[PDB]
RNA sequence: GUGAAGAGGGAAACAACCCAGACCGCCAGCUAAGGUCCCAAAGUCAUGGUUAAGUGGGAAACGAUGUGGGAAGGCCCAGAC
RNA sequence: CGAUGUCGGCUCAUCACAUCCUGGGGCUGAAGUAGGUCCCAAGGGUAUGGCUGUUCGCCAUUUAAAGUGGUACGCGAGCUG
RNA sequence: UGCUGAAAGCAUCUAAGCACGAAACUUGCCCCGAGAUGAGUUCUCCCUGACCCUUUAAGGGUCCUGAAGGAACGUUGAAGA
């Protein structure tokens, strides 16, 4: 609807290929590909992508608005990239990177190693901070969710892996 | 006079190939059970098998509507006391996909010795190929 | 997770959402308010 | 990995230096020689067919003796078959020695157990005997009740009752191999394998590791 | 009113419900209730809607931005939400 | 009612899940340990004695736990009496 | 429990798409198992005679032939009523 009516402007240096329902968006940061729902009609009006309900479908504007914000995110991913920052709160908690294997040390009896996916690159500025970058927004949010999932932050001290921007509602242990 | 009956020695039967890609399960199966019974022939006789041999291929690509791909359940019982078993539709396609067409048609044929003889003419295949080129089967469109 | 027959908004931050055929109350503020109709 | 066909020689013990007595089962393993190599193009699966021992020449039948003559090998006392893993192959007339188990550590020994004959439910299914006194009328080792009243006019399938015990294929898993003596064709596994003395055994490397 | 003392058809099976009262014969026709995808006789009928729950094909107080239709209202290109 | 043997024990059981243990979770007035509570889950496991005809119950001492029910208050052409 | 994400400029685990998640489920382990009448597969072995017949057909008979193998018998078994 209101999201889908607003067209997505392709910048310069961003190659867009429409192919049925398959759309490959290239750029200086990589290529991204997504098969759309069959309820979505996509067409390139020479500087913008537009998004209309294909006929004979119930959720016309609902599927189109999903198809808008994805290809909006595919454009921003191939010209800027996404960057999700994580920090580690807790004594002795740290992280190290070996190419694409983040080596977490989260107070377990066993080492924690996380294999990174394909288009995702990570970096630790500090031992208690993880910064990971990449193109696809769904994937960097997934990797950030996986690294958060090892130590979901305790409400009594905020201890554990958190997002660098989120708020952690704490709790006092009463007596 | 008396009403004609078909005779099992003089009856002739034919061969058909049906492609089951994308077709609805029950709407395919009722046309197979119509043609295995022999109710498309004017010389139909209830106590005589007058139907046609039918080869069904691409049995793993049959389609069902709704949520029945994950919610239609095929129960059976092994005879032993805990022996209730259970498989969903998409597990049956992965495990042994020929049974799905076979179970649907077997429920639509008559029950008895003749209905089991009608089921022997249904020859289903998961793949896109068959060893029955020697019988010269025609392409049946359903 | 409260599981009830009657699920209701308990504060201003409750949001009634239907996830997979189940009416669910989720609250960003209070974890006591999260509900599930069952 | 394939296994080998041996024979239960008997049991003995290996005194270690440390003062530990290991109860071992001597399994002589003669040279298993392959008789047929099975593959995907002809047979649908990958396996080999081996033979061991000797057999009286007047007793091996013409269908059976022709099967050894195609492989070109002496007739053995039986024919067994071992499924092949991938990347593992054998020729037809190849002989396989007990040095195959030189570097395994646990094996599974499959044999036919001893025949207990028609056994009652005290012996077979470990039922409790009833009371040997206090009034018991002719019912000291009987199975007792076997069902319920009218709800299931019937005894269920697989009800534990009397019948044949033993004389059947059983497999003891994860037996520690003690010694592999290639010179006199032996194989010492820790513990007791199924079968009587002199019966055929199938020794395979342990699948549960 | 039916059964008892009443068969036939339908309701899976089902004295008492629904349709209908068996003098006999027929390898004739029309209908009733109930039905017409297959088991199983007859519409894969037509036109216009509704449902996405296998609801249909078992149940309440109560709960819910499920969804379809209608009538009204207060905010609103003086810029709302 | 021209016979459907009955309380408890014994010996075989078998099913349900409204779960006692073990498994997975949510919330906690959840620091940890240990809990409370609810959700999912029936795969396996699930005492021995004292007293009493007892089921039950109390008591002693165990155990990860000593589940609740259906089964003609399961089971006498199997036993006990 | 999530990720991305609209319908509903926000929000949202879901409607499209994706990820994780239990002794349950299907496998993995063991055993039976082609009467699986849908009766499967592989390998090897054995038989390469003459004639009559009328109702001429998956026909009946004669003489010659008797294989591979099996069965019976005997000695028996850590197999067995
Ligand atoms: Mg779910
Ligand atoms: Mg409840
Ligand atoms: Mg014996
Ligand atoms: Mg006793
Ligand atoms: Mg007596
Ligand atoms: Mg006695
Ligand atoms: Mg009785
Ligand atoms: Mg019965
Ligand atoms: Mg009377
Ligand atoms: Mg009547
Ligand atoms: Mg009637
Ligand atoms: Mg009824
Ligand atoms: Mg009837
Ligand atoms: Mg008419
Ligand atoms: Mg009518
Ligand atoms: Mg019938
Ligand atoms: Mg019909
Ligand atoms: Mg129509
Ligand atoms: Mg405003
Ligand atoms: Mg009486
Ligand atoms: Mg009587
Ligand atoms: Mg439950
Ligand atoms: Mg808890
Ligand atoms: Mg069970
Ligand atoms: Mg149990
Ligand atoms: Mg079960
Ligand atoms: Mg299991
Ligand atoms: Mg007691
Ligand atoms: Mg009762
Ligand atoms: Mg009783
Ligand atoms: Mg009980
Ligand atoms: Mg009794
Ligand atoms: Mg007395
Ligand atoms: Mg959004
Ligand atoms: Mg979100
Ligand atoms: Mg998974
Ligand atoms: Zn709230």
């Amino acid at each position: 609807s209101r999201v889908a009516k607003a067209p997505v402007v392709v910048p310069a240096g961003v190659d867009v290929k429409i192919n049925g329902q398959v759309i490959t968006i290239k750029g200086k940061n990589g290529e991204l590909t997504r098969t759309l729902n069959d309820a979505v009609e996509v067409k390139h009006a020479d500087n913008t992508l537009t998004f209309g309900p294909r006929d004979g479908y119930a959720d016309g504007w609902a599927q189109a608005g999903t198809a808008r914000a994805l290809l909006n995110s595919m454009v921003i991913g191939v010209t800027e990239g996404f960057t999700k920052k994580l920090q580690l709160v807790g004594v002795g908690y740290r992280a190290a990177v070996k190419g694409n294997v983040i080596n977490l040390s989260l107070g377990f009896s066993h080492p924690v190693d996380h294999q990174l996916p394909a288009g995702i690159t990570a970096e630790c500025p500090t031992q208690t901070e993880i910064v990971l970058k990449g193109a696809d927004k769904q994937v960097i949010g997934q990797v950030a969710a996986d690294l958060r999932a090892y130590r979901r932050p305790e409400p009594y001290k905020g201890k554990g892996v958190r997002y660098a921007d989120e708020v952690v509602r704490t709790k006092e242990a009463k007596k | 006079m008396k009403t004609f009956t078909a005779k099992p020695e003089t009856v002739k039967r034919d061969w058909y190939v049906v492609d089951a890609t994308g077709k609805t399960l029950g709407r395919l199966a009722t046309e197979l059970a119509r043609r295995l019974r022999g109710k498309h022939k004017a010389e139909y006789t209830p106590h005589v098998d007058t139907g046609d041999y039918i080869i069904v291929l691409n049995a793993d690509k049959v389609a069902v509507t709704g949520n029945k791909r994950t919610d239609k359940v095929y129960y059976h019982h092994t005879g032993h006391i805990g022996g209730i078993k259970q498989a969903t539709f998409e597990e049956m396609i992965a495990r042994r996909p020929e049974r799905v067409i076979e179970i649907a048609v077997k429920g639509m044929l008559p029950k008895g010795p003749l209905g089991r003889a009608m089921f022997r003419k249904l020859k289903v295949y998961a793949g896109n190929e068959h060893n029955h080129a020697a019988q010269q089967p025609q392409v049946l469109d359903i | 997770m409260k599981v009830r027959a009657s699920v209701k908004k308990l504060c201003r931050n409750c949001k009634i959402v239907k996830r997979d055929g189940v009416i669910r109350v989720i609250c960003s503020a209070e974890p006591k308010h999260k509900q599930r109709q069952g | 990995m394939i296994g080998l066909v041996g024979k239960k020689v008997g049991m003995t013990r290996i005194f270690t230096e440390d003062g530990v007595s290991i109860p071992v089962t001597v399994i002589e393993v003669e040279a298993n020689r392959v008789t047929q190599v099975k593959d995907l193009a002809n047979d649908g699966y990958r396996a080999i067919q081996v033979t061991t021992g000797a057999k009286k020449a007047n007793r091996v039948t013409k269908p059976e003796a022709g099967h050894f003559a195609k492989a070109g090998v002496e007739a053995g006392r039986g024919l067994w078959e071992f499924r092949l893993a991938e990347g593992e192959e054998f020729t037809v007339g190849q002989s396989i020695s007990v040095e195959l188990f030189a570097d395994v550590k646990k094996v599974d020994v499959t044999g036919t157990s001893k025949g207990k004959g028609f056994a009652g439910t005290v012996k077979r299914w470990n039922f409790r005997t009833q009371d040997a006194t206090h009034g018991n009328s002719l019912s000291h080792r009987v199975p007792g009740s076997i069902g319920q009243n009218q709800t299931p006019g019937k005894v269920f399938k697989g009800k534990k009752m009397a019948g044949q015990m033993g004389n059947e294929r059983v497999t003891v898993q994860s037996l520690d191999v003690v010694r592999v003596d290639a010179e006199r064709n032996l194989l010492l596994v820790k513990g007791a394998v199924p079968g009587a003395t002199g019966s055929d055994l199938i020794v395979k490397p342990a699948v549960k590791a």
